[PDB]
């Protein structure tokens, strides 16, 4: 057991070292953002805009499911007018950021890894190094900043759409009074601190997810089979990291 | 194949902004003047709790602290300046919203006299009424 | 591209029909405003409904005080479909739920074709009101 | 422009649905269906089930912990903290268990199947199998489909039974609730046969849908190395959307 | 090329059918004075057994008395016209429902059966806790 | 390799079985049905427990009306271990706690195989019952 | 590979120590008693047995005497509480609102001239008080 | 190779240190002079249940034990030593925060006798007058009986 366990331990430590080195070498730089706008805009399109339909269509459904499962519980205690509070808080605290991060790792967290692994397979990174163009500054950092900028926005869209789906189920379908719903929801729970905590954990999830994605796409074996073993590894490790960091951040920000 | 990307990123940023505005508008200064009152049982009052006259929020609660000499909870509260002419026959009362909602200060103004001065900044309301606790309420109902 | 465009238009029409069928599950209106003055509106807030015997007929526009008398003055918008409301009708705040959510209740005073009960037209004012009973002083009265 | 583009996309989606239906149909009609297929199905249960078990266990632990925290904080305002076990168990057995298990299974094992079949199609292994008169739909699609269908409900059961233990760790061991009240309250009051059977039903539906979408996208991908990596993402996306939609539908049907 | 379109259309049709499928109700009328917390699709019940939903609630625009229309399943026909409706809360705090009371019929006296379209005369509005507390404390 | 895959699939199936057992142990015997008619079943449902002095002694199969007189008829299923319930036993609907679900309470009547009363066997009907308590008529009876 | 094996042993020891620290950051000789109630209410197995709010044992099982149909609970008091006089009386009490009930062992004082038979493994506590039911309280208060 | 391993060890150390300071800021300001009080029925008290003087928290409850010779549940609390002048007459009572909230100790400050002493309850001392928590069962019983 110990014959291979220590080798695996030193291998995992070396993997963490390579990841940290990639991040540090790709982030340090003063001329970073300017002259890179035509890169960052394209990356915001690839990472952000293309990953918007899934976010919206999933937010609608999660809002509807929350509305149903909250109505069927609150109608027992005559508190069905607090369904707005329930939906909004369950989205702004746990479901919103975590589910947005999972779907981002699925759609845009695996696309980045696949794209960078394929760019490494056709030897575009080596060809970019051969003409004195540092790839870590030319191909990594635009994607990293696109992911970091684009996940906390998809999270806001996911929330503001799930709230509307819960409104569809509660107010329209079930028949709750809209005034009670909205007024009950806004004064009681939507404080500045809940939105700030949502955005904070969303930004942390963005950082970790896009870092894992870029690293697994940059450290993959160039063969067409090592890429697919890196996309699945990206999805798995990113889901695990999202859930663990979510538990930690909940324990921090909610007592 | 680049103005497409530009306009789509613009639309995405605009949608994110509209979503943030929707949330921040379904989520929710002014010259005040603080007052002071020392209850005997603040119940479940807390900082940033609403004061109200007849049910309309006229100010928050600044903070709560004990009088380190007499051990009585002296709560100080801010009131919007628009509501100036508040007589001194006023009497703060702590009430719970509905049956399980949060607690709030229910301020009611009193009548005046043709000595009833007007409350100003830093003044201390004399008449108060502590919050009803459940156990002695039940005890009095039974005894 | 003829049959393709036809199939696309048919799919759009089918999506519109599906949206209309989803509208068969559930779902502005002209409104005229009234005014009232309660001694204690309780937990009533803006958008709280105004119901005539459990049927919503309008919402509360906003709540302000009379800065001279310090009486909360509620202004409410009643949907236009309910025209003939006699001025003898009296408001009353009632509790709904457990966290203090309240809602007006318009007790329609029955008409009087021997006196000429003035219909509550736009901008009118409702005289008889009833403040929301607070549980604290009520429990006090019951115990004392 | 819209009419032509919308019509073309509609026709293409109809064609894709038809091809997926034909693939599943021709893959699920046979006499030797399960005999002589034991080693194939065992290896596929290992590649789909066993390898996708650590992620399920860890995610179950963490989601149980998050549920414990966010349920204790809600119930402590009504002194109903002893019903935290009921809350966690029901929230897992109704929505979080099956849906999250399906999402993680489509990420870990739903993308691995698509990538593996796309690669098997790129190296001409499927054509080389057809050329020796061995129907690949009956040889590589059916074992993987049955492995997915058999392996998702078991993963969901493990996910639940682990999240319940995580919620117990948070509520009983950390927050200090009485263990007797927790378990007894949870067991006696709400975990009847109907709550479970519904969990298994929606888990089996999610299994069918996820594994079918994954196998079809792996079997219909463009053989190039850029058509595989574009089919894995499509697999994950379509599978997550289908899981969430079918979950909303099944909730509306089975509960309200 | 065409067989695949045909099987796709068939698959979509079968999936929508299984999505949908996986009553000869007749309609009455009742004019309360305070429906309390009744809504659409709220259950009508006889002794606690659901015997149909409530269609919708619309104010009588000529007298402002909420008229409730309900749909009773066909299995229950012999409901005497001397019946009575009431609004009750399920349990202590649960949702409100219509509690239909089957008033017994006299043997030598005519008691019409509630046919499709007839209205129930005797009703009992919901209770308002405000007025009950007022009556108890005064 | 096949040995490793086989033992691991076995361990996976074993862990799934242990998980199902954990769930079902933190969550099938001879029975015999009896009938009972009420006039207000309150909020009973399928599989609502029937308890003798607080111990579950069966469930409820279905609840249907009496299509001739419109009275509900519950069909409980008492476990076979208890076969000495006299005919004097009276049923009564209660609720667990204050907000919990409603369950049937089976007061064992005073047995007396001296005056002829028999023991409830399969197919029999409990004659003496007691309907559930409604809040509306409760408050009405209280303050009247 | 020996140095790698040693490094792995060190990592495993560190992981086990971290697991012990996590367990630290998060049995007793019970003796069985017996008691029979008229109606135990919603009391379930493993529900605690408290002496003035302090748990002193669980409830092992609940069964009916198949000849008189009275429920017979069997509880397991911990060893550290030995001097429990026989005059002590059980009483089922509710905590909360959904029926989470729990025994409340009420210790009774001994006799200053004959003592009292101290409860022992296998005894039976005679003075029992059945669980309160709400329907009968209402049917008593209204009549 | 060596530099990669060193960067990995440093990054993992920084990550675990951040997570450790976080969890130390998560699970859990120390004048905390403790008192002792014996009750007859602590009701629903626990550890970490707040003590309060007139409504504001002034300390928490360390733990609850049973006096093994009398079986009177003896509770121990910790008062922040910002507050000293608490006479021995100061009563203790168990009240529920609101109608349904958690239970908490209410420290009704006794009248400091100015002409008789009534010394200050210092660290380690105990309170004499208490009031056990009410239980609704026998209260309702005795009420309607
Ligand atoms: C899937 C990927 C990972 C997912 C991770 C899992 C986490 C899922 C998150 C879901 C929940 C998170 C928290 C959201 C909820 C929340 O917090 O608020 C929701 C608020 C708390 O409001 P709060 O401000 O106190 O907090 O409760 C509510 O509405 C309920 C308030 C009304 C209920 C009143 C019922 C009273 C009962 C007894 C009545 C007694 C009557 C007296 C008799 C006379
Ligand atoms: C990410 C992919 C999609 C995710 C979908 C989101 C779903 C999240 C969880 C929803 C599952 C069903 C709801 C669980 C509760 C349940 O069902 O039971 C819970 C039981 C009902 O028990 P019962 O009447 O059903 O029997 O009440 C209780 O214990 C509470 C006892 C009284 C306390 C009242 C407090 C009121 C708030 C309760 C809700 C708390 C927040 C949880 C809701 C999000």
């Amino acid at each position: 057991a110990l014959a291979s366990l220590g080798h695996k331990g030193i291998k995992t430590l070396r993997t963490f070292g390579r990841a940290g080195l990639m991040l540090f070498n790709a982030l340090v730089g003063k001329p970073e953002f300017r002259k890179h706008a035509p890169l960052l805009v394209r990356q915001l399109y690839n990472v952000g805009v293309l990953s918007m339909l899934i976010i919206v269509v999933s937010g609608v459904f999660i809002g509807m499911v929350l509305g149903l499962q909250g109505y069927l519980v609150l109608t027992t205690y005559s508190a069905e007018t607090s369904l707005g509070m329930l939906v909004a808080l369950s989205l702004l605290r746990e479901l919103g950021p975590v589910v947005a991060a999972l779907l981002f790792a699925g759609r845009a967290g695996s696309a980045l890894t696949a794209e960078i692994g394929l760019m490494r397979a056709t030897e575009q990174l080596s060809s970019m190094e051969m003409m004195a163009v540092d790839p870590l500054r030319r191909v990594i950092s635009p994607r990293f900043w696109a992911g970091v900028i684009s996940l906390p926005l998809l999270t806001v869209i996911f929330v503001a759409v799930g709230i509307w789906g819960g409104s569809l189920v509660g107010v329209s379908w079930k028949g709750i009074d809209s005034g009670f719903f909205w007024s009950a929801m806004q004064n009681a729970v939507d404080w500045r601190m809940d939105l700030v905590n949502c955005l904070i954990k969303s930004v942390v999830f963005a950082i970790t997810v896009t870092w894992i994605s870029l690293f697994n796409g940059y450290d993959a074996i160039p063969t067409s089979a090592g890429i697919s073993r890196a996309t699945t590894r990206t999805v798995v490790h990113s889901s695990l990291a999202v859930l663990g960091l979510d538990f930690v951040l909940t324990a921090l920000m909610f007592g | 194949q680049t103005k497409k990307n530009e306009i789509w990123v613009g639309i995405f940023l605009l949608a994110a902004l509209l979503a943030a505005l929707f949330v921040c508008l379904k989520a929710a200064t002014e010259p005040t003047y603080t007052l002071y009152a020392t209850f005997d049982n603040i119940g479940g009052l807390k900082a940033r709790s609403p004061v109200s006259i007849g049910g309309v929020v006229v100010g928050r609660v600044a903070d709560i602290t004990l009088d380190p000499k007499t051990y009585l909870p002296r709560v100080t509260l801010e009131i919007e300046q628009r509501y100036n002419h508040i007589p001194d026959t006023s009497s703060l009362s702590i009430r719970t919203s509905g049956l399980l909602g949060e607690q709030y200060l229910a301020l009611n103004v009193g009548f005046e006299d043709p000595g009833t001065a007007i409350l100003k900044d830093g003044d201390t309301i004399q008449d108060t009424k502590s919050a009803m606790v459940l156990e002695d309420l039940i005890g009095q109902f039974l005894y």
